[PDB]
């Protein structure tokens, strides 16, 4: 009971205060720390007992404000909102892999269910049931963690009057480019291990896929030895959940085809044949190319003119161009990229329409959003990572901003002309359009020679003096950012390999002719629902904007994830990791707005004895802090003072001492 | 957001409209404005006295066809403004008030052409910004590199300007006003020989579809000579559109052969072939290195088959023993130039390039010279 | 612990630069700053205004190449710090701020030069310490001993510095502006006579490379005067990189012939061969023994072939016959100077000889006058 | 007695010829052969392969004009024979075997020429005696001095000689390929900014004519080039031979703009007010007090109205302030090569120095570069 729970009732915010009462609030397992309307966990790294039924029932309404701090508050208080307002709101979710978000999300889920009477429905569990799918398409090995999800997860379930109605999942980020690139010691999505490891030995050796460790696009990492754990156990579990679905057979053998010969894109050899004026493009052997055509059942000749020749047609004429080798092989990549995109779309709109939607009433959005990641190496992948982290700590400082302010307003009105910092510029960095690093990276892809070093000359040119950007002193291949959560670095390398879709309207045009409904029906909706979307970088700001135009009319809460120790170490809480989280969480934005509200009068009639200053200030206000400018020359800036608080005390810092000295000199 | 500035190339003869960023141009047609000639009769068939583009093509029997632009210098401007209305609004469907325009236009011409532009694209159609390029440049843009000798020749000019790694040499720019059209009038004038005549404007149309289907380019001119007198093999036939059918001999190569020899229609300089080594070897020494191998060519007079071998063998006649000659020959030479005028504006950083309408305002149609170029 | 100070020989032509220790420089490269003068026409190729170091020598046909060093005087500073920046960073990978430099300096350069030098290498490069030696000494350490008159001839001097002992005598030392860049120059204007022409500063590399590959010395050179017009033996061919072929017949001999006549190129001054003769008179008498015996000459222009017989023919004619002469050309000579700098900066003697941060800074500029020589 | 030795200057343009003693020369008409491409008809109109001098002028409508030479290197002999001949029979009506010749040539030429001319001179027209000579020296001798640097700029070379106290100074010789076809070739490539194309041979004669008669160099550079764009006082017009008058702006200073700025058409090297300078500078130290006093310049190009002063202005600011700049520009420079070849010949001392017969017999043509120079 000695320690403070809420970041508001401490007087002096800094870090080392806010780590230490941490530590202290760790042992008595509070978790849930208040620091306003945002609210912070911590991982046990084991299990505990359950919060009751009990805190979802007699804890709701007001109640929650007097309760000590717990996950199912924040909910209570959005369905407060909820019944106050008539309108939609989020909760978004953040934090790293292994921090238990996804635990913390079921737990959220299962508390929003039970909160009613209607539990006896089973449309409350079946969104539950379909959720492994999710992660199973959504996890990949990461060098921090093994099981880390490389998507972002939204969910969006409406309730009218406590009653559920029906549940509507999307997907807003996807890492693309991990389908074809792998970095080093990493691993792609388990589904592709899963399909190695599970399969009937006849589906085996009709679809010939024992060649994983040929498969080009799962062997880049050179680690598939973890592929063993339990991962055809998984694949059973998996297949069983989602026959409880009920998904047709048939369609899980299109799916395995259709995933068979997305991995068997990768044996496709492009070799340097001269057949002209110059080396275009050749093929080692057309088998793989005829196995690719029969799995989805399309014409070979259509698919191999499509991937060794670029064709431009207009009403007139149509002319085939050959294709470089590095452009075949860009291309033989895109198709990949989107055939696993579509599909993932594909599967979570057959999940959203499984669970039949209601009407608009009243609902509460979940985002599933991974936190900072900081590698070793940063790639393209990171910077993506880290632009999407950017905007959503944007979002965190208005919010955070707006908390503060009203704070004040209850404190002082004479507040309203204080502003702050809001992170403009390091988004202006990279998503404005004239001379964003994102949209140099797209101009430049079209560019004809372009390599990936003069993008870094482009870069420091255009940027330069950049207070944000940082120049490395030494003549190596990458560039630094200074985000919030400190200066970054950024390895240039298969940028130019990497940032590059180009869909062509013939590869779109071919697969409509295939024989099976599935491809060809989904490519149709494709190609009906689409703007400028060329490359991956376009794609990806296309979908934060979508997000955050489908966000900021909510004014959400948030909630935020941490991870007390780097590995399953439970109970051990160290002050490096506890600074390395609070720096990618965020966190220390809100001290930096903060820079509060101390009363002098506690500090007056605590050296009562020792200075001997009277303790008989009949009226606590003005007269005090006058006096003290008049016996130390304090600057105008610490005015504005409320009734007895909101004291910045910066010349505090260095008169503390001065006061100090001369009292202990006389003895 | 995306204003998805618009790319219309306005050539001596087609003419290619687009949006940015896609590979291909939305709008192919002949650049000709019409007017009938005979004597209307019937009630209400008349109140038509200009059919501009492709329906001026199939209504020819009756229309007197005049180009508005010859040699590349745009000598009609009334015509002119009305080919740019048509291709705008009647083709594109989209209103220039609020879409960018790029324009393509020759390395030599006259300023007060270009002047004469900026003022109608910018005072009648009122496009919010506007830009004018160099098609070699666009060309080389196609080609997918930043380095080599660009022999664009169309319907009213043949220009070389080379570049080498982005950089103009504008001392070493010939150009040279022998193009599709004097081929058209030659063979026009060739073809009398057998009994073939073609005088009015409307036959015009049918000697150049014909040098479009059968006419080639021969690899040794003299060989062919003493080949066609022998034999009937190199004869070939088409079918006017009235049901009689022409035959033609030695004619299909006789025609492009004026490119390497201008001698023919009277013309004294030397053929494209001299005339890019001759523009060659007016740049540096170091240079001829990539020059001589980055040999990059469009336009549409040169898809006729064979020209990439006669080319490549008079250059490497011309040039010394020790250096490699390559020719670059995209199949898609004639919408080269659209295609590199939609990649480059669809490039970010060309964003700033613009010449928006409040710099015209304040400086006039004079800015193009400093801003374009 | 050992700092490894560097040793970065700025010479007149290449620069030389690595750690101390090692026995062959860590970089090679010709002191050029070029800068585009053609005007850039694709977007993005420019933004380039300074191409430094080895980068200029390949791009050179859109530069125009600058040497910031002629004569031995830096007459340019603001691309002399981009040179020095330039062999830094982009070439070693070391900061300077922890790494104490070796400087070398020709003899009786102005004194403001090295002032400025040094101004230039602690304040902008922060470098910690710093130290300016003679070119000769160096040299005289590279081959090994402690007596001799060393010639060094560059691309810019050529100086004879005599040291007998360990002690120098500088009211012998003479120092001739005649150097490889003058040789480059006759040899481009004596071209001409053939017929072949080189203008502007990209083809002075050309001509550069030319002397180096194709020249040498002759030993009479009024013998094979009479013997290349009566015959075709001596002529040698080179190629220009565009392909054609150019032969030089007795030019071959008469451009560094101005090295030992320097009346051709309108210096009055004679040869190096009587400057060694004329400076080796002016030491005392009991030193002539050991300076006839140890004429060790060094600097690039003196790998000449059959420079080393015709140099001793000459001395043995202007000394008296009882004496031996003796040349020491080793096969390095060029290199010699950084040899012997990195021999002198591994010396841990010759640790208390740096010039640190302190003195410059309680001191000024003006300590290179004292502390250095 | 009194054999009265001819002077013929062969120029890369005009050429002038005619007898010793006289101060004016008997024979000027342009060194053009020129022959018939059309297809003649008519039947004794033909028979005519080679028209040459100034009947091919009149003529040229139907033939092709090839100047022999360029650059003032001769590079067509078979033609230049003919050039001769007729300067000799058919325009001086004197046969030459019995009559000694003074040619006039350029500095920097290769050898190969002045050896074949004097093959040419004594083998085929058996010339008793010939002499080659420097045109500077002639045009110095024709100012009337002994002492100034001398720049000849005709229509192929622009060279600076500097001679003192009849004393030349071969080290400090520049010789530049900038001259009138130069500026003949610009203003044919500016002139279609306005809309007027000079394709042929036979156009290029009325662009020399329009240079000739109504460009002009201006004071300042800049100035004019305000004042052109603000007002129309500097547009003149000029007459083509067909009716058609064109009316020129500011390309009347802008064409001889670029022998002070030859950055215009490529070349690399600074203008001839600068390659002046250098050329002074290149010379011993008191001897610049009479070569910046004693600026003779000669050459056609050399007299368009307001040379003389922007050419002083230039040198005035390059040179130091306490020093005079004196400008001597005599009104018959073209014709000073001429005066001077004229007074030379007529000299009774110099008769010893001519190349008799005998001579050349006994030594073959290598007596040129003995006897001459
Ligand atoms: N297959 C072909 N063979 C020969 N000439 C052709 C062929 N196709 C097109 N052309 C010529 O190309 C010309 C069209 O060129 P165009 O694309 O209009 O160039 P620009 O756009 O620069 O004006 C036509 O006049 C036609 O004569
Ligand atoms: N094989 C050679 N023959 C003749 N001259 C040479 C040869 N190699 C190099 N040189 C000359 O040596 C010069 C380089 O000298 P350099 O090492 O720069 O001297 P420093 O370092 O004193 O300036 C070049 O200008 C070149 O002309
Ligand atoms: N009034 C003038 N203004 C400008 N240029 C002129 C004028 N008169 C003659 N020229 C130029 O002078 C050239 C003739 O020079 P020329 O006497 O032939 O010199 P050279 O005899 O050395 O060849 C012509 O090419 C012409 O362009
Ligand atoms: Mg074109
Ligand atoms: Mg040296
Ligand atoms: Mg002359």
């Amino acid at each position: 009971e000695d320690g403070v729970e809420d970041m508001t009732q401490l007087e002096d915010l800094q870090e080392t205060t806010v780590l230490a009462n941490l530590k202290t609030r760790f042992e008595r397992n509070l978790i849930y720390t208040y620091i306003g309307s945002i609210l912070v966990s911590v991982n046990p790294y084991r299990m505990f007992a359950i919060y009751g039924p009990e805190q979802v029932q007699q804890y709701s309404g007001r109640a929650l404000g007097e309760n000590p701090p717990h996950l199912f508050a924040i909910a209570n208080l959005a369905f407060a909102k909820m019944l106050d307002a008539k309108q939609n709101q989020c909760v978004i979710i953040s934090g790293e892999s292994g921090s238990g978000k996804t635990e913390a999300t079921k737990l959220i889920l299962r508390c929003l269910a039970a909160m009613n009477q209607r539990r006896d429905v089973m449309q409350q569990i079946k969104i539950l049931e379909a959720t492994p799918l999710l992660e199973a398409f959504g996890n990949a090995k990461t060098v921090r963690n093994d099981n880390s999800s490389r998507f972002g997860k939204f969910v969006e379930i409406f309730l009218e009057g406590g009653v559920i109605c029906g549940a509507i999942t999307s997907q807003y980020l996807l890492e693309k480019s991990r389908i074809v690139f792998q970095a080093k010691n990493e691993r792609n999505y388990h589904i592709f291990y899963e399909l190695l490891a599970g399969l009937p030995a006849q589906l085996r050796q009709a679809f010939s896929l024992q060649e994983a460790e040929t498969y080009y696009y799962l062997n880049q990492g050179g680690n598939c030895e973890i592929a063993g754990k339990s991962d055809a156990d998984d694949f059973r579990r998996l297949l069983a959940a989602m026959e409880v679905l009920g998904f047709t057979s048939e369609d899980q053998d299109s799916i395995f085809r259709i995933l068979a010969s997305i991995l068997h894109l990768g044996n496709v050899y492009f070799e340097k044949h001269e057949t002209d004026a110059q080396e275009v493009a050749s093929v080692v052997s057309a088998r793989e190319i005829q196995a690719v055509a029969e799995l989805l059942q399309v014409s070979p000749e259509g698919l191999q003119k499509a991937i060794t020749f670029k064709v431009t047609e207009t009403i007139r004429e149509k002319i085939f161009t050959p294709l470089t080798v590095e452009s075949a092989v860009d291309a033989r990549d895109a198709i990949a990229k989107v055939l696993y995109a579509l599909l993932f779309g594909w599967l979570i709109t057959r999940v959203n329409a499984l669970v039949s939607p209601k009407q608009d009433t009243l609902s509460i959005a979940i985002l599933d959003i991974y936190g900072f990641e900081d590698l070793s190496f940063n790639s393209f992948e990171q910077l993506c990572i880290n632009y999407a982290n950017e905007n959503l700590q944007y979002l965190f400082n208005k919010i955070v901003f707006q908390e503060e302010q009203e704070e004040y307003i209850r404190e002082q009105m004479d507040w309203r002309e204080i502003a702050f910092a809001d992170n403009q510029p390091c988004i202006n960095l990279i998503s404005l359009k004239p001379y964003g690093i994102l949209r140099i990276l797209d101009g430049q892809c079209c560019f004809p020679q372009a390599t990936d070093h003069t993008f870094l000359q482009k870069c420091h040119y255009h940027h330069g003096a950049n207070p944000l950007y940082s120049k490395p002193k030494m003549p190596l291949p990458e560039f630094t950012i200074k985000h919030y959560a400190g200066k970054v670095t950024y390895q240039v390398h298969k940028f130019l390999d990497k940032n590059h879709d180009q869909v062509r309207q013939d590869v779109l045009d071919l697969f409509v002719h295939s024989r099976t409904r599935v491809v060809a029906h989904l490519f149709s909706s494709h190609a009906a629902q689409t703007y400028k979307a060329h490359t991956v970088a376009a794609k990806f700001q296309q979908s934060l904007l979508d997000l955050v135009e489908k966000m900021e009319r909510c004014n959400p809460l948030f909630v935020r994830c941490l991870k007390p120790n780097h590995k399953k170490e439970p109970g051990l809480f160290e002050p490096d990791v506890m600074m390395a989280q609070l720096r990618y969480s965020g966190v220390l934005e809100t001290v930096r707005i903060r820079k509060v509200r101390l009363p002098f009068q506690v500090f007056i009639d605590r050296y009562r004895c020792l200075v001997a200053l009277k303790l008989n200030v009949p009226a606590d206000g003005d007269m005090c802090v006058s006096l003290l400018s008049r016996l130390c020359t304090v600057t105008p800036d610490m005015y504005r003072v409320g009734i007895s608080k909101l004291f910045l005390k910066e010349h505090l810092h260095q008169l503390l001492e001065s006061m100090r000295e001369r009292v202990q000199n006389r003895a | 957001d995306e204003t998805t500035a618009l790319v219309c190339d306005n050539g001596s003869g087609l003419v290619k409209a687009g949006f940015a960023g896609d590979d291909a141009p939305r709008a192919v047609f002949p650049s000709i404005v019409g007017r009938p000639r005979h004597q209307g009769v019937m009630v209400g068939m008349g109140q038509k006295d200009s059919y501009v583009g492709d329906e001026a093509q199939s209504k020819r029997g009756i229309l007197t066809l005049k180009y508005p632009i010859e040699h590349g210098i745009i000598t009609n401007w009334d015509d002119m403004e009305k080919i740019w209305h048509h291709t705008f609004y009647n083709e594109l469907r989209v209103a220039p008030e609020e879409h960018p325009t790029l324009l393509t236009e020759a390395p030599l011409n006259p300023k007060a052409n270009r002047e004469k532009m900026t003022q109608i694209m910018f005072e009648t159609f009122n496009v919010p910004a506007m830009y004018v390029a160099i098609q070699a440049v666009l060309s080389l843009y196609a080609s997918g590199r930043t380095t080599g000798i660009v022999l664009d020749s169309g319907d009213g000019v043949t220009h070389n300007v080379p570049i080498y790694e982005g950089y103009a040499l504008p001392h070493a720019i010939m150009r040279l006003d022998l193009a599709g059209r004097d081929l058209t009038d030659y063979l026009m004038k060739i073809l009398t020989e057998r009994g073939y005549s073609f005088v009015t404007t409307a036959e015009r149309e049918i000697v150049r579809d014909i040098k479009e289907k059968l006419c080639y380019v021969a690899l040794d001119f003299e060989n062919e000579m003493a080949t066609a007198a022998s034999s009937s093999s190199l004869e070939k036939s088409y079918e006017l559109p009235d049901g009689q059918v022409i035959t033609i001999g030695n004619e299909r190569f006789r025609c492009p052969e004026t490119l390497f020899q201008p001698s023919f229609i009277g013309m004294e300089s030397a053929g494209i072939h001299e005339t890019t080594y001759n523009s060659i070897m007016k740049c540096d020494i170091d240079i001829r290195k990539d020059l001589y191998a980055n040999n990059v060519m469009s336009g549409g007079t040169t898809m006729y088959p064979g020209i990439a071998d006669r080319m490549q063998k008079e250059i490497t006649a011309l040039a010394p023993s020790t250096m490699k000659i390559k020719i670059i020959a995209p199949p898609e030479r004639k919408y080269s130039v659209w295609i590199g005028g939609s990649i480059l504006a669809s490039l970010s950083t060309f964003q700033q390039m613009w010449i928006t309408k409040q710099e015209y305002d304040e400086a006039g149609p004079s800015i193009v010279h400093r801003k374009c170029f």
